[PDB]
């Protein structure tokens, strides 16, 4: 399959082809594939995939907004089990942020 | 799964966040923000869930909109199909 999960990995190919790499599935087609988030179960009912390409809605106002612009996340460094703490956000115009803390602090990457 | 707030208790917005990280049974990393919460709320947390929030408004006073935000990411939540009851006591 070739699983692509790293920060450059996802945000290299999220400027060149301008959506995620394939290992990539949002909450609600995990859920359709028998996710069950506090299973800690995403590895056994679709192996190779991680929770990726959801609506981000900046909450706290962290990030950068702007008229016309949305941002979306994916889970970084998945691989199986409990989902950890690392995201990646990506916006419509193509800025590139990275959290390794849950959302507390972002770094700007792209 | 079930939660329980109890608002008197709540005496700054690291209170709420630390209460919900015990209510919901939380990772440990939680980053304890708005944008953490939604994430947990959506890729994490057990289901059905039922949170009772009581003395609301006390806690909205030690907290100042930030109890009103908190309860705005549960109700997303359940918007965007979540199982979560809230009780507003």
């Amino acid at each position: 399959a070739q699983v692509i999960n790293t920060f450059d990995g996802v945000a290299d190919y999220l400027q060149t082809y301008h959506k995620l790499p394939d290992n990539y599935i949002t909450k609600s087609e995990a859920q359709a594939l028998g996710w069950v988030a506090s299973k800690g179960n995403l590895a056994d009912v679709a192996p190779g995939k991680s929770i990726g390409g959801d609506i981000f809605s900046n909450r706290e106002g962290k990030l950068p907004g702007k008229s016309g612009r949305t941002w979306r996340e994916a889970d970084i460094n998945y691989t199986s089990g409990f989902r950890n703490s690392d995201r990646i956000l990506y916006s419509s115009d193509w800025l590139i942020y990275k959290t390794t803390d849950h959302y507390q602090t972002f770094t700007k990457i792209r | 799964k079930k939660a329980v707030i109890n608002g008197e208790q709540i005496r700054s917005i690291s209170d709420l966040h630390q209460t919900l990280k015990k209510e919901l049974a939380l990772p440990e990393y939680y980053g304890e923000n708005l944008d953490a919460l939604w994430d947990a709320l959506t890729g994490w947390v057990e289901y059905p869930l039922v949170l009772e929030w009581r003395q609301f408004e006390q806690s909205k006073q030690l907290t100042e909109n930030g109890a009103e935000s908190v309860l705005q990411v549960f109700r997303a939540a359940k918007a965007e199909g979540a199982d979560i009851t809230i009780i507003l006591s």
